[PDB]
């Protein structure tokens, strides 16, 4: 099949430069245009540039005058994207895509580049205890003060999926992220079923299974 | 440079009716050498790479359903969904595919319009485990409401808070087409120990009167 | 290179038969993809098949198929088990894979079932 696998996530400091790889397979790599598109959190897509692997022809965006650089490697069928003089505004998920006009469009899975002076910190998991209402009760976990993204939260090892709301993270003044995950259940189940949120933060080797007991 | 303006910014359509999105370009996207209007339409769901729907203004990519149809010529273009299904909720971008740069439009959020639904409001006092440190976090949860417009205000001993709270909303739920909001008021333990009444007051179209949920510190 | 030729301009075929078009080129390009297009009543264009074939590409129906003739310039856009739904207008087009891609599309030929 046609596949575009991008390099993994990276955290960089302001002023540094990142290089994202995109390995094409399943077609004549040297004949199709490869585009780069980024998306900052809470904003639309932004075209970044073009590269034709056949002759390394590039079409950069004027927004990144001398920061963007696209190259190719025919021996490994990989295209690279380099962005220098990084800012906090450059925090985004970056996509590579094979977009030759009139032909089918394929997309890489994306690559998250976090630009921040913060350092890796494991999250604290606080229980949001119920009591609750008359009919339904709500309980949750507060995952506070971690860097970088992402955190994976599940309930009862993934066995509790109904009424679960994991809210998107929020960047705080400390440069750390914070999210909460809630779940609504019948009021009669508070004392008949155990509830455990399973928080996982891989960059800091944090693994916490907090039991949410009522108050 | 091509400027792509998308109007409306957000669109609410009932399940099964027609949605129309507009895209106006600063210059003509017509190509005399290929006899095509080079404009592309994209669909992107949260947490997913974009998906190409329409290229060359009115050409459908393989696998794109019947309801999606592009139109327009020159500087005015339009994407139309004839039967908006649940799987269509996403942001739609028009893109200049004619001249470089291939600038995107601002996008248009397409949500399912449903009946008014009030939020279920909950307030969680800070955990005692958090009270081992120097900060205190109070969370106010708004569960399953429509429309998305909601107002949350924090009160400490009947003193309106400002500049010390953050919030975030989920995506429209696939089952009931509702939203959930989570707001976190952050205080220092010193400030938390100096006040008794904590409350969040919700103002929503589904509430006849604003709903307030409070608690007293140290009381259960 | 010249635009291809989609013949016959009108092909009337009974229901449930083998209707076959012919997309012929005078001279071919070094790198190109050939597409089979059908116009929908919404004034849209749908890509049914494409040469060379990509088995991983979704949306392809097993009914419509494109076949390269031995001379390499002519192609066979055949549909098997034709339905009354298939009645419409069709066309073939080629897009070169050069940096500056050029579109070369045929005229429209109508199908009746």
């Amino acid at each position: 099949q046609v596949q575009l696998v991008q390099s993994g996530a990276e955290v960089k400091k302001p002023g540094a430069s990142v290089k994202v790889s995109c390995k094409a397979s399943g077609y004549t790599f040297t004949s199709y245009w490869i585009n780069w598109v980024r998306q900052a959190p809470g904003q639309g897509l932004e075209w970044m540039g073009n590269i034709y692997p056949g002759s390394s022809l590039t079409n950069y965006n004027e927004k990144f005058k001398n920061r963007v650089t696209m190259t190719r490697d025919t021996s490994t069928s990989t295209v690279y994207m380099e962005l220098s003089s990084l800012r906090s505004e450059d925090t985004a998920v970056y996509y590579c895509a094979r977009l030759s006009t009139g032909t089918f469009a394929y997309w890489g899975q994306g690559t998250l580049v976090t630009v921040s002076s913060a350092s890796t910190k494991g999250p604290s998991v606080f229980p949001l205890a119920p009591s609750t209402s008359g009919g339904t009760a709500a309980l949750g976990c507060l995952v506070k003060d971690y860097f970088p993204e992402p955190v994976t939260v599940s309930w009862n090892s993934g066995a509790l999926t109904s009424g679960v709301h994991t809210f998107p993270a929020v960047l705080q003044s400390s440069g750390l992220y914070s999210l909460s995950s809630v779940v609504t259940v019948p009021s009669s189940s508070l004392g008949t079923q155990t509830y455990i949120c399973n928080v996982n933060h891989k960059p800091s080797n944090t693994k916490v299974d907090k039991k949410v007991e009522p108050k | 440079d091509i400027v792509m303006t998308q109007s409306p910014d957000s669109l609410a359509v009932s399940l099964g009716e027609r949605a129309t999105i507009n895209c106006k370009s600063s210059q003509s996207l017509w190509d005399s050498g290929n006899q095509k209007n080079f404009l592309t339409w994209y669909q992107q769901k949260p947490g997913q790479p974009p998906k190409l729907l329409i290229y060359w203004t009115s050409y459908r990519e393989s696998g794109v359903p019947d309801r999606f149809s592009g139109s327009g010529s020159g500087t005015d273009f339009t994407l139309t969904i004839s039967s908006l299904q649940a799987e269509d909720v996403a942001v739609y971008y028009c893109q200049n595919d004619y001249f470089y740069p291939h600038t995107f439009g601002g996008g248009t959020k397409v949500e399912i319009k449903r009946t008014v639904a009030a939020p279920s409001v909950f307030i969680f006092p800070p955990s005692d485990e958090q009270l081992k440190s120097g900060t205190a976090s109070v969370v106010c949860l708004l569960n399953n409401f429509y429309p998305r417009e909601a107002k949350v205000q924090w009160k400490v001993d009947n003193a309106l808070q400002s500049g010390n709270s953050q919030e975030s909303v989920t995506e429209q739920d696939s089952k009931d087409s509702t939203y959930s909001l989570s707001s976190t008021l952050t205080l220092s333990k010193a400030d938390y120990e100096k006040h008794k009444v904590y409350a969040c007051e919700v103002t929503h179209q589904g509430l006849s009167s604003p709903v307030t949920k409070s608690f007293n510190r140290g009381e259960c | 290179w010249n635009p291809p030729t989609f013949s016959p301009a009108l092909l009337v075929v009974t229901e449930g038969d083998n209707a076959t078009f012919t997309c012929s080129f005078s001279n071919t390009s070094e790198s190109f993809v050939l597409n089979w297009y059908r116009m929908s009543p919404s004034n849209q264009t749908d890509k049914l098949a494409a040469f060379p074939e990509d088995r991983s590409q979704p949306g392809q129906d097993c009914r419509f198929r494109v076949t390269q003739l031995p001379n390499g310039r002519d192609f066979h856009m055949s549909v098997v088990r034709a339905r009354r739904n298939d009645s419409g207008t069709y066309l073939c087009g080629a897009i070169s894979l050069a940096p500056k891609a050029q579109i070369k599309e045929s005229l429209r030929a109508e199908l009746r079932v």
